């Protein structure tokens, strides 16, 4: 049942937001941190996929991943940098359509941050399991799973742009996106949720069976180091979005609009981490910048 | 080497019936086989192929969708599953192998075949020769003509030519024009362009009397040719 | 040792008594020989792509 | 065309026996064995279970191939690159031959040239990586050897009784001290356990090792 | 006594080399002074074969330059269609140490050995098309560093053990054994005529061998280290070594002497394959840098390179026409470069 009537103007006055018709004190500094935050994504981006297309040592799976990595991520920070240009009083210059496009960018491209994590743990998790020694591998299961990952990803980003939204309920929807129903931040939610258990499984799998057989018969410093900040960096960058979310959806009394515009920018310090947290340790990749 | 085949015999028309082809002496694994069915008075005529190991398998105008071909590699044989004979499938059905590849020799070792008698844009190539007259240590020449240019681009004329004996399965001759099978006579020999083909046999014997035919491989089902006996 | 040394003493003595041409002339065949088939190198002269197998 | 298309089919069913038998071959285990004539690598590969004489056997699920190289007696400049990317060199010296010397050279002890070898071949540039096991066999044999005969003999200096644990050690870290490539290579040094044929089991738990290391590589930690 | 001889010995080396320098009258490199440059070479990879699981070490044409065979460690010999890349044969070989390979005149045989002392024969055209083994040459004590089919009935091979053999196939015994090399023996290269065959040994020595007598007519020296590779010119006239020295020299039998040394400063690694053009002008040496450098064989200027390898440029050969030039290497591929 649905009034799709309305404008930008109308959906705030259906929300209890507010417009913020003028620039702020607070706002001027909110809006540089976003632009500055998406221009250090960008770059990092800019020099992982210069790197890793230009070595032919580099030209491996998991390295292929890697780009895609960067790729999605370079994505991302275009995303958030499309969602400035548009806050403070800019907002008022918007519409359904040309909102929904910009809080699509978003899902999408966060979705495909997630994934191309979910990607190389997998990998890793393939590559550590087995007991031949080198079996040479083609890139054949990592460019369908390149596109496994960006048709979901786009997927994703589509359902509320498709048929799940509160064009049908107003009422029944978010508070901080007046229009995605909280039944839709729900879903996206879940999804990071089970990718990151899986995530989670995986590495630990990784780090247990190494330890068992061979130190039954030093590096084990640098393998933990390695897996347990790669667990972190997703957790601490994507429980904000998630938990912020299941609040709008659950609870009354529960001011969370509040820290909505700096939760917004860890989600996307998530794309900004992955570039160094996957080259850092490849030092001779990361050398290799100049 | 030998190929021979099981099955056969009298049957009523749209009975069910299977050819057993047993492979012995030979990597059957890695052969391609034929079926190539020849009618109690008129010429030899394709029917299937199944290619090496099961990837590939064709079958002719009459036969689409009325007959099943498998291979049993680790048994050495090939079988045919025919459904609903018709009265125009009295005929003996030869087994053939073929092996593709840089410079083989496809359709070089023909098995006996058995004798089935029901109770009751494709090629053709053209030759209008037939019972010649020949003497033995006399020159002969047998022409072919094509509907297609079978050149192909990198310069093979994917056409063929075979040899039957009276009482005798075909036997390969010239596998490509200007090119000789193994085991026949230099006699033997073929010159020919685009759709014109000759057989130049410089003295023959009692032993090499017989019905020849020719085939093209430009493209499936592999037509032949009407016959052409040599009279003594 | 006494028998490699005699199996190597003839062995030089038949490669010393063997005619000796001048480098001079044989310089000029190895130019020959090179001139005389030069057209027909594929590697010196490059082919065009109607008459390259490759 | 129709002669090239069923061509091709031969083609890449040839293509798939290979990768198929490749990675049948891949997960055999190869080890290159090296030594002098009487390090006992005949008595070694008994315990385990012309030219290069290859064996096979199998353990805890894991099929060895063991290349005994021995018998090339040609320039091994030439062959050695072709057994680059052994999974570990097996090696074997005979404790016993301290006190030796070749009968050909005037009295350039055994145990000296065994050092050479192993010195030519754990600083050789086609292994700069490749594990080796060390078995130092003949062990009991060196004990009855060295109960009545000075070391000295061999190692002029040398600070220590003629204690079979001293003896041995001293040895064992003088093989130790040939590498140059201190955390390059890994040398598992094992001394031979005539009876429980855990010489064996050694090796098992030696393979692993390197492998897991090597696999730490493989799986993408970096 | 042995004194007696070897004073003896070093005379001849002196009138032998006495008259080499009475027989250098000008150097080639002052004769062809005025000849017109070859120009920039420009070779691409237009095929490029892959198959091959391990290092590739042999590699040999056809005589109707279509087809080639390739060894390697993986214990595969293959044997290629250069023009649709297609792989005609699959041979398993029963030793995986496999240095050297020969396509026979005829094409109706190939050769394989190595490490295991056995030259092996593998028949193509078999009745039950399966490429069977036909004979096993056993009659040396090193490995095999090569091998060059004359008929489909002689083959001679060069080996660890210092000598070289002329093999009868169908008895497989040795028919003649040449002896004389004091290091061993790493390539050898038969005459257009096939009466004449030179051969490479680590002793830093070619020498000239007859097929026929069994006897060595001459022996050349000049390079430093050990000769990895050689080849005749095309007219058989002249040969090229290619050594651990960085450098390649041209030979010749009827001077006796050396002509060329075809060397650069920037170049340290070794040679590991030589091979000539149809004209001779160009002389094509697949060095260790990984790469393979196009010489110019008679004004000794390196025009041209072949860049495409990962490691290094084992195998090198060129068709008998010279329209490809392909090279293998321990990367495991093969490319035709034309
Ligand atoms: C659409 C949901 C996808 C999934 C959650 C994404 C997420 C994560 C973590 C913090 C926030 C979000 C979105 C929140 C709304 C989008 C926005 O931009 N809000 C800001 C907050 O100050 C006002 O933007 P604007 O009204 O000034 O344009």
């Amino acid at each position: 049942q649905c009034f799709y009537n309305e404008s930008i103007a109308f959906f705030y006055n259906r929300s209890g937001k507010h417009l913020a018709t003028e620039w702020n004190t607070v706002s001027k500094l909110v809006m540089g941190l976003g632009i500055t935050v998406c221009i250090f994504i960008m770059l990092a981006n800019l020099l992982v996929m210069v790197a890793i297309y230009v070595n032919r040592r580099f030209h491996f799976p998991i390295y292929y991943l890697m780009a895609n990595l960067a790729a999605a991520d370079f994505f991302a920070g275009l995303a958030y940098f499309y969602l400035m240009f548009n806050t403070g009083p800019n907002t008022r210059r918007l519409t359904v359509s040309t909102w929904l496009l910009r809080q699509g960018l978003i899902d999408t491209s966060l979705t495909a941050s997630v994934a191309n994590l979910l990607a190389i743990a997998i990998e890793r998790h393939i590559t550590v399991f087995r007991m031949q020694l080198h079996t040479r591998m083609s890139n054949r299961r990592v460019v369908v799973v390149i596109v496994v990952i960006w048709t979901m990803a786009i997927v994703m980003g589509a359902i509320p742009s498709v048929g799940w939204n509160c064009i049908c309920d107003i009422e029944n929807c978010s508070n901080m996106a007046p229009l995605y129903s909280d039944s839709y931040l729900v879903f996206w939610a879940i999804f990071n949720l089970v990718t990151f258990v899986v995530m989670v499984v995986l590495y630990a799998h990784i780090f247990g069976y190494v330890r068992q057989r061979t130190m039954r018969m030093d590096t084990m410093m640098s393998l933990l180091k390695t897996v347990v900040i790669v667990l972190g960096a997703f957790i601490i960058c994507w429980t904000p979005g998630l938990v912020l979310l299941l609040l709008d959806v659950c609870c009354p009394q529960c001011d969370v609009l509040a820290y909505e515009k700096f939760f917004l920018l860890l989600a996307e310090f998530n794309s900004a981490m992955n570039p160094i947290i996957y080259s850092y340790r490849d030092k001779e990749m990361s050398a290799t910048f100049r | 080497v030998q190929l021979v085949e099981s099955g056969g015999g009298l049957v009523q028309p749209g009975g069910s019936r299977k050819l057993s082809c047993s492979a012995s002496g030979f990597a059957f694994s890695s052969f391609g086989m034929h079926w190539v069915r020849q009618a109690p008075e008129k010429g030899l005529e394709w029917v299937a192929y199944i290619s090496s190991g099961s990837g590939t398998i064709y079958y002719a105008d009459t036969v689409k969708g009325r007959f099943t071909i498998s291979r049993d590699d680790p048994k050495n044989t090939l079988f045919l599953q025919m459904t609903s004979l018709r009265s125009e499938d009295t005929a003996m059905y030869y087994c053939v192998r073929s092996i593709y590849y840089y410079g083989s020799s496809p359709f070089d070792f023909w098995g006996q075949g058995t004798t089935l008698t029901v109770s009751s844009s494709d090629i053709v190539m053209t030759q209008a020769t037939s019972s010649v007259p020949v003497t033995p240590g006399e020159s002969v020449s047998i022409s072919c003509r094509s509907s297609k240019s079978l050149l192909h681009s990198n310069g093979n004329t994917y056409l063929y030519w075979f040899l039957q004996r009276p009482g005798q399965s075909p036997q390969l001759l010239i596998y490509r024009m200007s090119n000789l099978a193994s085991g026949v006579p230099d006699r033997f020999s073929g010159s020919g362009s685009g759709t014109a083909f000759t057989l130049t046999i410089s003295r023959l014997e009692a032993e090499d009397v017989g019905v020849y035919y020719c085939m093209q491989h430009l493209e499936y089902p592999l037509t032949f040719g009407a016959g052409t006996k040599l009279e003594l | 040792s006494i028998a490699q040394a005699r199996k190597l003493v003839e062995q030089l003595k038949m490669e010393a008594n063997i005619d000796r041409i001048k480098v001079s002339k044989a310089a000029a065949d190895l130019m020959a020989y090179c001139e005389a088939h030069a057209k027909e190198d594929p590697l010196l002269t490059p082919v065009p792509a109607s008459e390259n197998p490759f | 065309s129709a002669e090239d298309k069923a061509a091709v089919e031969r083609s890449k069913m040839i293509d798939r026996n290979l990768r198929e038998d490749g990675e049948k071959a891949a997960r055999e285990v190869k080890l290159l064995l090296l030594g002098a004539g009487e390090s006992g690598k005949s008595t070694i590969v008994k315990q385990m279970k012309t030219g290069i004489v290859e064996t096979h056997f199998t353990f805890k699920d894991l099929h060895f191939k063991m290349f005994d190289v021995g018998g090339q007696r040609s320039e091994r400049k030439k062959w050695i690159h072709c057994f680059e990317g052994v999974t570990a060199i097996i090696f074997c010296v005979a404790l016993s031959d301290y006190d030796l010397v070749l009968a050909e050279d005037e009295e350039m002890n055994r145990m000296h040239e065994s050092m050479k070898l192993f010195d030519s071949i754990c600083n050789n540039k086609w292994f700069t990586d490749t594990s080796i096991i060390l078995f130092l066999n003949k062990k009991d044999l060196f004990e009855e050897k060295i109960k009545k005969s000075p070391l000295t003999i061999c190692y002029p200096e040398y600070a220590g009784s003629n204690t079979y644990e001293e003896a041995a050690a001293y040895i064992q870290c003088q093989f130790e001290d040939l590498n140059k490539r201190k955390d390059t290579k890994e040398i598992y040094t094992h001394f031979t356990c005539a009876t429980d044929t855990k010489n064996v089991q050694f090796v098992f738990d030696a393979v692993t090792d390197v492998i897991i290391k090597n696999n730490l590589k493989d799986c993408g930690l970096f | 006594e042995l004194d007696q001889l070897r004073q003896e010995a070093e005379q001849l080396k002196n009138q032998i080399r006495d008259a080499r320098k009475a027989c250098a009258d000008a150097t080639l490199s002052q004769i062809t002074n005025n000849i017109d440059p070859v120009g920039r070479i420009q070779m691409r990879t237009r095929r490029t074969l892959r198959g091959h699981l391990a290092k590739i070490y042999a590699m040999h044409w056809g005589t109707d330059s279509r087809l080639l065979v390739s060894a390697s460690q993986d214990g595969k010999l293959i044997i290629w269609d250069s023009y649709t890349t297609n792989k005609v044969h699959a041979i398993p070989l029963r030793s995986s140490w496999v240095m050297t390979c020969a396509y026979a005149p005829s094409g109706n045989y190939v050769a394989c050995g190595g490490l295991d002392n056995i030259c092996s024969i593998y028949n193509l055209k078999t009745r039950e098309g399966n490429v069977r083994v036909s004979r096993e040459l056993a009659g040396h004590t090193g490995y095999l560093s090569c091998c060059r089919f004359l008929d489909d009935n002689q083959i001679v091979t060069s080996s660890g053990d210092t000598t070289c053999a002329l093999w009868d196939i169908e008895t497989g015994q040795q028919t003649t054994t040449f002896t004389g090399h004091t290091g061993d023996v790493m390539s050898l290269s038969l005459a257009p005529d096939t009466r004449l065959f030179v051969s490479g040994a680590c002793d830093a020595s070619a020498k000239l061998w007859d097929v026929r007598e069994g006897m060595c007519r001459q022996t050349f020296t000049g390079h430093e280290s050990d000769i990895n590779a050689i080849c005749f010119f095309p007219n058989g006239n002249a040969f090229a070594t290619g050594s651990d020295d960085a450098t390649c020299r041209l030979f010749d039998l009827r001077a006796d002497q050396e002509l060329m040394t075809y060397s650069h400063d920037n170049i340290i690694c070794g040679i590991t394959s030589v091979s000539f053009s149809k004209s001779g002008r160009l002389l094509l040496a697949g060095y260790d840098d990984f790469n393979c450098n196009v010489w110019d064989a008679l004004k000794a200027d390196r025009a041209g390179v072949l860049a495409g390898h990962d490691n290094r440029v084992s195998c090198l050969g060129v068709t008998d026409d010279g329209m490809a030039v392909a090279t293998g290497s321990w990367d495991s591929f093969l490319k035709i470069w034309n």
